[PDB]
């Protein structure tokens, strides 16, 4: 009956200093449908902020993308902040440029 | 090549909240191409793809009038859901449709589908012969009987052989610039430290499409894969997705794993190395 | 194409 979200977050491109880019977090595996996303700059809610259509998978069960466009630096820390039915308190998974 | 054309449908109840979600997403393979969502700001079938934003002001009204009707439908059998399960009014529950079709090179169908699941679990769905019921529990029994006695099968095997697969050429038609493509992997192995008996290697594969791809490790020639850690393949957001795989080596024996590459834009697999 | 579903479970 419930399916806790796998959570990745990474850049679009691989991520250089100073060039434009897109930062993802991308959701998936998760059941039931309700879920909180957002996508922080050295802890701070990014208001900027689209995602993707609600889609699931063979196993019905569902994913989904944010992402904000972002111009990465060697200071400024992202994060993914999620909550779900399945987590009993918000998961926070930083950026990490190479894992 | 084979090519699919895919609806993922789901509606989710929200007693107290008022009427229940309900949201339709196209996909041609792994090209998502449209959209309802009754959640938006003026709910309608719309492009979610640039090469769908030529069809005309007919194709999204009749689009619209049949995702509406499909969200009338959905309300129904939930409520119906609640009342063979003999549950509560006062929780929300999903209910979900895929439906669509497959097809090979010579663009006939291999395989058609109509699935429902309640809850995230199978429900009812399409046997492969188009003509026959899946049931899962004794609830979708009851449905499997309905749908039977109604013909339905009927019904959507004519969708699935006619409408189905004429559209999901001209959707390959519209898209042949974007749709047909194959952008073959470029992977890596990229070393982290770890322990100071072990090593991390991770293998990377990036840019490619179709989401297809398979990556593995091996040690001298067999396999790894119990303690390996393979991520789920991801979207980029361009287009295009991304997978890793990553083995923990013990120092010095690097040279000693490899890395391995299978994707339809590679003629022969790849084989890395750190 | 999106086709309908005709009726409930």
């Amino acid at each position: 009956i419930q399916r806790t979200p796998k959570i990745q977050v990474y850049s679009r491109h691989p991520a250089e200093n100073g060039k434009s880019n897109f930062l993802n977090c991308y959701v998936s595996g998760f059941h039931p449908s309700d879920i909180e996303v957002d996508l922080l700059k050295n802890g701070e809610r990014i208001e900027k902020v689209e995602h993707s259509d609600l889609s699931f998978s063979k196993d019905w069960s569902f994913y989904l993308l944010y992402y904000t466009e972002f111009t990465p630096t060697e200071k400024d820390e992202y994060a993914c902040r999620v909550n779900h039915v399945t987590l009993s308190q918000p998961k926070i998974v930083k950026w990490d440029r190479d894992m | 090549g084979p090519h699919s054309l895919r609806y993922f449908v789901t509606a989710v109840s929200r007693p107290g909240l008022g009427e229940p979600r309900f949201i339709a997403v196209g996909y041609v393979d792994d090209t998502q191409f449209v959209r309802f969502d009754s959640d938006a700001d003026n709910p309608r079938f719309e492009p979610r793809a640039p090469w769908m934003e030529q069809e005309g002001p007919e194709y999204w009204e009749e689009q619209t009038q049949r995702a509406k009707s499909d969200e009338q439908w959905f309300r129904v059998s939930l409520r119906t859901a609640q009342r063979y399960y003999n549950q509560s009014k006062g929780g929300s529950h999903t209910f979900q449709r895929m439906f669509g079709c497959d097809v090979g090179s010579d663009w006939r169908l291999l395989r058609g589908y109509h699935q429902f699941a309640y809850d995230g679990r199978d429900y009812i769905a399409l046997n492969e012969d188009l003509k026959t019921w899946t049931a899962a529990d004794t609830a979708a029994l009851i449905t499997r009987r309905k749908w039977e006695q109604a013909g339905d099968a009927e019904y959507y095997r004519a969708y699935l052989e006619g409408e189905c697969v004429e559209w999901l050429r001209r959707y390959l038609e519209l898209g042949n610039e974007t749709l047909l493509r194959t952008d073959s992997p470029k992977a890596h192995v990229t070393y982290h430290p770890r322990s100071q008996v072990d090593v991390t290697l991770r293998c990377w594969a990036l840019g490619f499409y179709p989401a297809d791809i398979t990556l593995t490790w091996q040690l001298n020639g067999e396999d790894l894969t119990q303690d390996m850690e393979l991520v789920e393949t991801r979207p980029a957001g361009d287009g295009t997705f991304q997978k890793w795989a990553a083995v923990v080596v013990p120092l010095g024996k690097e040279q000693n794993y490899t890395c391995h590459v299978h994707h339809k834009g590679l003629p022969e697999p790849l084989t890395l190395r750190w | 194409y999106y086709s309908i579903i005709p009726h409930s479970i």
